[PDB]
RNA sequence: CCUUUUAAUUGAUUAUGCUGACUUUAGUCCCGAUAAACUACAGUUCUGCUUAAACUGAGGAGUCAAGUAGGUACAAACCGUACAAGGAUUAAUU
RNA sequence: AGGGCAUGCAAUACCAAUCAGAUAACAACUGAA
RNA sequence: UGUAACGGUACAAGCUGUAAACAAAGG
RNA sequence: ACCGGUGGUUUGUUAGUAUUUAUGUCAUCAACAUGUCAAUGAAAUAUCAAUAACGAUGAAAA
RNA sequence: UUUUUUUUUUUUUUUUUUUUUUUUUUUUU
RNA sequence: UUUUUUUUUUUUUUUUUUUUUUUUUUUUUUUUUUUUU
RNA sequence: UUUUUUUUUUUUUU
């Protein structure tokens, strides 16, 4: 038997060791949940007479409503000021950490794949999924269309060292 | 972590050497030997084997009992594809029946019709009873045991089964250039029956290949089964595939033939 | 002591201590145990060794004696 | 150590960044003798410390590891889960598929209790991905024959809630539905449980 | 000492080769290594620095032995050692290496001649030497007994080799074939563990355990 | 008398000393000793920029 | 190949005393007024050449030792470990110009994340106050509870243009903050390590985990 | 031992008459050496006792200078 | 040591008995480095 | 405690045989070894779901779920042919690593389905350019795998590979031209191009197992020139430690069909190299267990009942014959089979075709039995012992082999199932001879 | 030198006293069971004991000690020796 | 102090009821330092 | 802080820490 | 008058001084082994010449 | 052929030792 | 009769576990869904 | 006393 007889330790039930294997209950999952559900609830305070920001320019936002929120790009910090001590250039340049979905601008640059096919996501750098499924279904259509009525004009490029070429493009 | 902890072929432990007392180990540890398992765990074993004969033994009551005295026992567990191929269709069909009637009257139980059914049962149940039985034999009767008591030992009586030769220039061309160019032994008659059973040995188609891959000193002269074995043992004229399949009760042969009483034979 | 590091024998070793003391030399693991005894190696733990080419190189180990003498004069023009 | 976490402690974590997070939850270094204003945690008409766009980083990662502990994850913690998810803003596709088919091959598995969790995440607002036709028309076949063949362990709370969420969130049409859920909560044996709810 | 790190940049080990006293065969080179390299880390060593042709890497440690400040006029009775703990590794290049490089060699004493003496002595207190099966004895991948004989050998073999083992049986190391009739030994020609059909039938004998009962 | 190093080394090795009550104030050649032995001497006319001093205090 | 190792040697079996002798002869050591002069690519070079030569030195060291004798022109070693140790020093200062480089910049943006948090920390406690004095007076109406809204609604703005230009600044800061591998002894060799101390977490510690790596 | 430690210095306090010589051994080692340089086809014997500055090519030796008076 | 005895035993270096003594190569009274 | 003397006996006689049990089984154990390595550095890191919705899916998606089908071994057929369609549909939005992928997948599962081979062929010819060496090898690996010959598109592989040399690998370089062997698309100019390019790949960028890889008999006769043979041919034995029975058996091919062929080249090596050919040859070269095919043992039969003796199945030196006559030895057959064709097609491969030409000139009565032809006859005896006794009485076959007539996907398809039902009443019928079907019961 | 002082513990044949050297007993006592031959024309000395086989398709049937005890010039020195894949397909070269 | 500085002395204590260990779900469960 | 082991140095009661007895020249 | 640098006195000419390790024991434990870092000489940057003798340097030697 | 690793079976830690250096955006090639 | 072994793992049986998973090494063979048996 | 693709997990047994 041994001399580890004695010790309170001995032949313990239940341990680290034992146990590697079971769950916790739902009714301590639920109770947590509930629990930290439960911590704001009160009425509201302030005032909102008109919405929020959420959508593009001109375009009018009433009635959709959206529950997170969106960052404007006309209100970034530039690097200079980042850079500049306390008391082309770097002074048209943002460097933004963030969802580019949730961001609003006048143009937003995406990679396509060659065929311009929204199927799941495109090449799969970050935010193309984002930008993708925020995108109404009606992009798909559109892009579509698109690619039929222009036909031609879709496998060309301008010239290397080609300005009036590349403006005639464009 | 210990002062030696050496296993395996580095065995620190030290056995004895004389192989005279090396020579008595062997006989405890395979005649000798004990076994917890019953005969009907052995039977159980093979169900998918013998699934007409597993069921049948836990359909009709009595057969059960029996098969789990003390005293020694041999059984032979026949074979469902044997059953298949030997049985007539018809019979097969309403052996199968009976078994399922049967089944079907304990799944009931458990969760003039009503006369009828007990005469129904009543003759079933003996039928079954009869037919199960009838392989039982009283005592244990192990393969070498048999073969020995069949004569296969007696230099006398081996005359047609150690000497074997075949034509090797047609086997082997390349490795002979100069030449291109028993007795009936008698059972104890089962339990349901009367008559006794008769074992013989019979001499296989492998055996007449052995000289050509080994050593042999013999003297100066003057359809066939793929089961291995250089000897086959025919139980009443069915073939055992496998045996020696010993027990607390007893043992277990499979045989490639259903034995089937006189009573249930046909005129 | 008759058995212990007091006659220069040292810290104990795999070589000098019965069969199951595990000790090694320093190394780099390169697999892992499994339940029965094996152990399955990957290649992904294994260094690399980064040489640029040799084939062309005028540079030697040592330099010219006369190197000292040409440096030296250069730092007189500079008086 | 985003990477480490299970499922159970994901799930709770995501469910914290959902629900209205707040920034004075945290602990404080030897804060002042003084109550700290975690005690009240009332709703406030700004964001303390941080804007709540300041954790897309940490999303991202968390739905990622949302992603691989999908597979190692009970019946009972996976619709917690995928609730969490939805919940956060987990908008990435490619998370989401593997989500949507561990979700499909656990479905038969799972009971009413689960799938009230499971109907939640389809309530408006929340992102289209996780409306894909062929889940949410299993999801309500599913229901049917729970409540065909196990109607008497429901109670009134459940059917409570179901009937909200076929109505709201599934945007259900079945009439027949709809009367067996009404018939349940009024003709059953469920009046000192409805009194009591 | 340090532990090599993945991205190696300024590699530290400093390979030489080790002068042995024992016999080495052709293709083998004796070095010397920290005690801290393994066999796929020397060989790619070799394999990128010197670009050398490696088959096989074996390994051992070296620890050298006490001594004792017993010798001079005045001894201290300290213990010291000479030397320092190293891996004495050993590379199956596919290229020959002279043995003036790897092998010692000394004049004085005629008896340290490793190269000269081979594997015929055991440079060590082996009485008695091993080696297990070769290639070519064992059964999988080995040299058969009867193949010799065979028309598709004597093919490739066309006035170039002659495949009879009769024509290469040592005259000073033979005994004449003797009579089947008459007693003789086994090994004497017969190099195989099977009884020969030419021979004639063989008696048996049983030992009498109890010949009292007779 | 038996000789066993794996009992020595049980009941006698380093780690098996610091659990014994004993005056670990006396000097052991193979044991860990708590007795202090006052380090490197003061500096006479050698390199100041060369002179080393401390290192668990200094490393970074 | 496997023949530069002893190529040129005293080793070499193929070359007279005399072509030895002229071999062994050696220049100076490279110093650093040189070795600053060159590139990455020439001191990464050099390096393996020195290596090279200590690899060829080490083997007729140890050769001499074993017969017990000096061996010829022991200076080359040393020679070579000045090289070796120069190019090194070289490189270490390389680095260690980026790493103040990266210091000041730290501290540049420090200064004003500070006033930064020092103005948002008091007008939170504003907001705060003026929002307990709304709650309070709930159900009832005056001029009053007008003032406070549209002083908190000033303040709401005031603050959130403090987060918005502090978000660039806390990523920032907190660069070295969390570990990085790049810069890890165990996942590359450059000059200018970085190290790290373990953390204590609980929900790690608290599980039964093996000693793994895969 | 090599090392000079145990108690192996007692013994040889006393005196003694002589002691054992394993010729038997010795011999069949120094045999083996000599038929393992043989094989090659050096003479170690002829080396291990030719006197100082003595010369003797192959096999000979004293016998060679008797019917060699020329 | 036996095993029964070392299983009821804590290490020298878990309390502070170790920093209670001056003995040192000089004498009784040793001086920390910087004191 | 103590122990009665009666089981004392029996615990140690079973405690010795114990002993005798183990050390007896790892007898023939010798290969083995406790240490193995394990491939790791091809999983992707991203996790998918086989089992999920295929319409989902992208081309990453389907890409990573064909390969991980494909290790797990999960071979369903509902499962696969989804794949197949939704990859149809997306054929215009796959990368050049992503159809890599699904090659490698396909051609490690062997799923026999020429109609995607032959859709996504053409969309690889036209990103060749953007092609890597892995994909270039998969592509080939897969279709070799598959055995569906494209000429016009293997070629261009080649050539692209030839034109990325600078960029590629050793072991694709020689898988590419092993393959491009093996296939039988490569212009005399092509393949000394090719060969120019591999000697050097090999003596500059190549180790002793790398080397290995290189060998193959099929190739070395009809793809490497004389210098690239001398060289492998003498680097062989050098770099032979190292090496498998597999390689063991092609380099002894290699050496045999060189003998055969090319004298001149076979006597331009040296004496030391020849004797190491000439003393593998001694050797027994492990080989894997063989069996007679369906098709074989319907043919064997019918010869049987024709009332001639034969063999079964047996190695001759190097080459094993399906039939062999005892009467007469110099007499053989041979049964093909729709693997022994090209996809869609009845021309022979390389390797037959250097068999039976090696086999012709060493004097051997070689006839072809073909399964098109045999599945005709149905399950009638008496027509096929006419048939083969047609055929005997005829002059055998020529030296050089040549291929069959046309043929079709739909004709293929057409045989493969009326051949379907043919082998399974044959075997129906077989059975149920075997049935004496006599006791009868009374019950 | 003389004179004053000295807490020097200041005084020896001996406690079978402690630490060392060197005489007498005292060229006394102590020596283990079995050897011999190596020549002036060929050869096999006697005795005690009796597991001395090293591929035959199979790792010689094990443990422990030696903190490396059958390597090396009639060396108590220096210098070497532990390869589980057996590297010499070294059946060739000269 | 320009640069560099392997490994061991079992270390979440620059903090916090006690009682094994990488410092223990309640209770069982106890105490002169 | 104080110490033990391994490596280098001339194998050592010293020095030293694989960069193992030195950078002294930033236009 | 703090704080940095330099110098001197006392402790102390009257008092004392320890760091490395061969050997004993299972352990606790006990213990002052063996002149000096050292030919000698103030100086070896004085030890020359070799064949016996006589010769050289040094206060002194072969 | 052993040792290593699961079980027996034990932080009943064999100082300078280990599948054990901060715990997977790994650049899949 | 003095009343004697079983857990890691192997085999078999029963299944909705999982890249913490078998070479992108190689051979052989008539062959496999839905609108060819 | 566990033997050759790695883990989790249930019954019987020569």
């Amino acid at each position: 038997v041994r001399p580890n007889q004695g010790r309170n330790d001995y032949n313990q039930v239940g341990g680290k060791k034992r146990g590697q294997g079971v769950q916790v209950l739902p009714e301590t999952i639920r109770l947590l949940i509930e629990t930290r559900k439960a911590a704001t609830a009160g009425g509201p305070v302030g005032r909102q007479p008109l919405p929020k920001a959420t959508e593009a320019t001109g375009v009018s936002s009433w009635g959709r409503d959206r529950r997170f929120p969106i960052t404007e790009a006309l209100r970034l910090p530039t690097v200079a000021e980042v850079n500049a001590p306390w008391e082309g250039r770097l002074d048209k340049v943002v460097l933004h950490s963030g969802d580019i979905s949730r961001l609003r601008v006048d143009a937003t640059v995406v990679g396509a794949v060659r065929s311009f096919k929204t199927v799941g996501d495109g090449r799969g750098f970050t935010g193309c999924s984002a930008l993708l499924e925020g995108a109404g279904p009606f992009l798909s259509s559109f892009v579509s269309q698109q690619r039929r009525h222009l036909g031609e004009e879709l496998l060309h490029t301008p010239v290397r060292g080609d300005p009036s070429s590349a403006q005639t493009v464009a | 972590r210990w002062w030696t902890r050496a296993s395996g072929m580095r065995n620190p432990v030290k056995w004895t050497r004389d192989w005279e007392v090396l020579n008595r180990k062997v006989y405890f540890a395979f005649d000798e030997r004990e076994i917890r398992r019953s005969m009907l765990d052995a039977v159980n074993a093979h169900r998918k084997t013998a699934s007409l004969f597993h069921r049948m033994i836990n359909a009709v009551p009595g057969v059960a009992h029996a098969m789990s005295l003390p005293g020694p026992h041999t059984f032979f567990l026949p074979s469902d594809k044997a059953c298949r191929d030997h049985l007539s269709p018809d019979s097969l069909h309403a052996l199968t029946e009976r078994v399922a009637f049967l089944e079907e009257q304990q799944r009931q139980r458990v969760g003039g019709t009503a006369a009828a059914i007990a005469d129904r049962v009543a003759k079933t149940t003996e039928q079954l009873r009869t037919f199960v039985l009838a392989h039982l034999i009283p005592g244990e009767w192990r393969m070498k045991t048999l073969l020995l008591a069949c004569g296969a030992g007696d230099p006398r009586r081996n005359g047609s089964l150690r000497y074997q030769d075949t034509d090797r220039e047609l086997f082997a061309p390349v490795m002979y250039a100069s030449r291109l160019g028993s007795s009936v032994f008698l059972l104890p008659p089962p339990q349901s029956t009367d008559e006794p059973l008769p074992v013989w040995v019979q001499a296989s188609r492998y055996a007449a290949f052995l000289p050509i891959t080994t050593s042999t000193n013999f003297p100066r002269f003057e359809r066939r089964s793929t089961v291995g074995g250089a000897l086959h043992l025919w139980v009443g004229g069915a073939l055992v595939t496998k045996g020696d399949l010993r027990a607390h009760n007893g043992v277990v042969h499979m045989i490639d033939k259903p034995l089937i009483p006189v009573q249930l034979l046909a005129s | 002591a008759k058995v212990g590091p007091s006659k220069g024998r040292g810290p104990l070793l795999a070589k000098f201590a019965p069969v199951g003391f595990k000790k090694g030399f320093g190394a780099i693991g390169l697999g892992r145990h499994t339940k029965k005894g094996f152990f399955i190696i990957n290649t992904m733990l294994v260094p690399m060794f980064k040489v640029p080419d040799l084939s062309n190189c005028k540079l030697k180990c040592y330099v010219a004696p006369d190197t000292y003498r040409i440096v030296q004069q250069s730092f007189n023009k500079r008086e | 150590y985003i990477h480490e976490m299970d499922a159970a402690t994901l799930a709770v974590v995501l469910a914290s960044l959902a629900h209205s997070p707040s920034a004075y939850s945290v602990s404080e270094r030897r804060p002042p003798p003084s109550p700290s204003p975690a005690v009240s945690l009332s709703s406030s008409s700004f964001s303390p410390t941080h804007l709540p766009q300041h954790l897309d980083s940490l999303l991202a990662l968390l739905g990622r590891q949302a992603a691989a502990t999908a597979a190692h994850a009970p019946d009972s913690t996976l619709a917690f889960l995928f609730r969490g998810c939805a919940e956060a803003g987990v908008v990435e596709k490619n998370v989401v598929c593997t989500l949507l088919g561990r979700v499909e091959q656990r479905l038969p598995c799972m009971q009413l209790p689960e799938c009230l969790v499971l109907l939640d995440a389809l309530r408006p607002g929340l992102p289209e991905v996780y409306r894909h036709p062929r889940f949410v028309a299993r999801l309500v076949a599913h229901a049917g024959l729970l409540l065909q063949f196990r109607g008497a362990e429901s109670e009134a709370e459940d059917l409570c809630d179901l009937a909200f969420s076929l109505v709201f969130a599934a945007n259900c049409r079945d009439a027949a539905l709809l009367q067996t859920t009404a018939l349940l909560l009024v003709h059953g044996k469920r009046m000192q449980s409805l009194n009591e709810t | 000492p340090p532990k090599t790190p993945r991205n190696v940049f300024f590699p530290w080990q400093v390979f030489s080769v080790h002068r042995t006293g024992a016999f080495l065969e052709r293709r083998r080179v004796a070095l010397k290594v920290p005690v801290n390299l393994t066999k796929f880390e020397i060989q790619s060593y070799l394999e990128k620095i010197y670009g050398a042709r490696v088959l096989k890497v074996s390994t051992l440690i070296v620890v050298p032995r006490r001594r004792r400040d017993i010798f001079g006029p005045r001894p201290s009775m300290r213990y010291y050692r000479v030397g320092c703990t190293f891996k004495k590794a050993i590379v199956t290049l596919e290229d020959g290496v002279p043995d003036a490089v790897k092998m010692l060699r000394s004049s004085i004493e005629l008896a340290k001649n490793p190269d000269i003496t081979k594997h015929n002595l055991t440079y060590s207190g082996r009485v008695r030497a091993f080696k297990p099966p070769s290639a070519a004895q064992r059964w999988e991948m080995g040299e058969s007994k009867y193949a010799w004989r065979l028309p598709i050998p004597n093919l490739l073999a066309g006035d170039e080799m002659q495949l009879n083992p009769a024509l290469r049986i040592d005259e000073s190391t033979t005994q004449m074939f003797p009579d089947f009739s008459k007693p003789f030994f086994h090994n004497a020609h017969f190099n195989f563990s099977w009884k020969p059909e030419e021979v004639p039938f063989q008696q048996t004998v049983k030992l009498d355990i109890t010949p009292w009962r007779r | 008398n038996e000789s066993s190093p794996l009992h020595m080394g049980a009941g006698s090795a380093n780690w098996t000393a610091v659990a014994r009550l004993e005056d670990f104030t006396l000097r052991g050649l193979s044991h860990p000793p708590w007795i202090h032995v006052s380090s490197r001497p003061f500096y006479g006319a050698g390199g100041g920029a060369v002179l080393a001093a401390c290192m668990s205090s200094a490393v970074w | 190949g496997i023949d530069e190792l002893w190529k040129g040697s005293y080793l070499d079996p193929t070359i007279g005393a005399k072509q030895k002798e002229a071999n062994a002869v050696a220049g100076d050591a490279w110093p650093a007024c040189l070795l600053r002069m060159k590139s990455f690519e020439d001191l990464h070079k050099l390096w393996y050449i020195c290596l090279k030569e200590k690899n060829l030195l080490m083997g007729e060291r140890w050769a001499a030792r074993q017969h017990k004798q000096e061996m010829k022109q022991p200076e080359r070693l040393q020679k070579v470990r000045r090289t070796m140790r120069r190019i090194l020093i070289v490189l270490t200062k390389r680095e260690i110009q980026q790493q103040c480089l990266r210091a000041k910049d730290i501290l540049a943006k420090q200064q004003k994340r500070e006033a930064l948090e020092t103005r948002r920390f008091q007008l939170e406690e504003k907001m705060l106050q003026l929002e307990h004095r709304i709650r309070r007076m709930e159900p009832a109406q005056s001029l009053q509870k007008e003032a406070w809204q549209a002083t908190l609604d000033r303040y709401r703005s005031d603050h959130e243009d403090i987060l918005i230009q502090l978000h660039p600044l806390r990523k920032e800061t907190t660069q070295l903050l969390a570990p990085d591998w790049r810069y890890e002894r165990k996942y590359s060799d450059l000059p200018g390590p970085i190290r790290w101390k373990k953390q204590y977490i609980p929900a790690l510690e608290d599980q039964y985990r093996k000693p793994i790596r895969f | 031992n090599k090392v000079r430690t145990d108690k192996k210095e007692r013994k040889r306090a006393f005196p003694q008459r002589g002691f054992w010589k394993k010729q038997n051994f010795l011999q069949v080692k120094n045999n083996t050496v000599r038929l393992a340089f043989a094989v090659q086809g050096v003479d170690l014997l002829k080396l291990k006792r030719l006197r100082w500055g003595e010369v003797r090519k192959g096999n000979t030796g004293w016998w060679t200078d008797d019917y060699r008076s020329p | 040591i036996r095993p029964r005895k070392k299983g009821m035993r804590l290490d020298r270096r878990r309390s502070k008995k170790q920093y209670k003594h001056g003995r040192h190569v000089g004498g009784w009274n040793y001086r920390w480095l910087g004191s | 405690g103590i122990l009665r003397p009666r089981e004392r006996l029996l615990l140690n006689a079973l405690k010795k045989e114990a002993d005798i049990r183990y050390r007896g089984r790892r007898m023939h154990k010798r290969f083995r070894s406790w240490a193995q390595q394990r491939v790791r550095h091809y999983w992707l890191p991203q996790k998918v779901c086989v089992t999920s919705d295929p319409q989902l899916m992208d081309g990453s998606y389907i890409a990573a779920c064909v390969q991980k089908a494909a290790t797990l071994r999960k071979h369903d057929l509902q499962l696969w042919h989804g794949f197949s369609k939704r990859i149809l549909e997306l054929a215009d939005s796959l990368t050049p690593q992503q159809m890599g992928y699904i090659f490698y997948g396909y051609g490690k599962s062997l799923f026999r389905h020429e109609e995607l081979y032959r859709g996504l062929l053409p969309f690889v010819a036209e990103a060749l350019p953007e092609f890597h060496s892995h994909a270039l090898m998969t592509v080939a690996w897969a279709l070799e795998r598959v055995r569906v010959n494209d000429r016009a598109v293997v070629a261009q592989i080649a050539e692209e590979a030839l034109a990325k040399k600078d960029l590629m690998r050793p072991a694709d370089f020689i898988k590419i031209v092993n393959c491009v062997a093996r296939m039988g698309a490569a212009p005399p100019s092509l393949a000394a191009a090719l060969s120019a390019e591999l000697m050097r790949v090999l003596d500059e960028k190549c180790n002793a197992l790398l080397f290995r890889g290189a060998v193959d008999h099929v190739a070395v006769a009809t793809l490497y020139s004389d210098p690239l043979r001398l060289y492998l041919l003498e680097r062989f034995t050098k770099t032979a430690i190292c090496c498998r029975p597999m390689h063991y058996q092609k380099a002894f091919q290699s050496a045999v069909a060189i003998r055969v062929l090319h004298p001149p080249v076979w006597q331009q090596l040296s004496k030391a190299v020849r004797n190491f050919y000439i003393r593998l040859s001694l050797r027994r070269i492990p080989q894997r267990a063989r069996r007679p095919s369906p098709l074989h043992w319907d043919v064997s039969n019918a010869l049987a009942k024709l009332g001639v003796f034969h063999r079964n199945t047996f190695q001759w030196g190097c080459f094993w014959i399906d039939i062999g006559e005892i009467d007469d030895r110099r007499q053989c057959w041979f049964v093909d089979g729709p693997s022994d064709f090209y996809s869609s097609t009845n021309e022979y491969t390389e390797a037959n075709k250097l068999q039976h030409r090696i086999l012709s000139e060493l004097g051997w009565n070689i006839r072809r039995v073909r399964w098109n032809d045999w599945v005709q006859l149905g399950t009638d005896m008496d027509a096929k012992v006419e048939y083969l006794r047609k055929l005997r009485e005829r002059p055998p076959w020529p030296a050089i082999l040549t291929d069959g007539p046309s043929s079709s996907r739909q004709e293929m398809v057409a045989n493969l199932r009326s051949a379907r039902d043919v082998q399974r009443a044959l075997k129906e019928r077989r059975e149920k001879n075997r049935q004496p079907h006599s006791l009868v019961m009374n019950l």
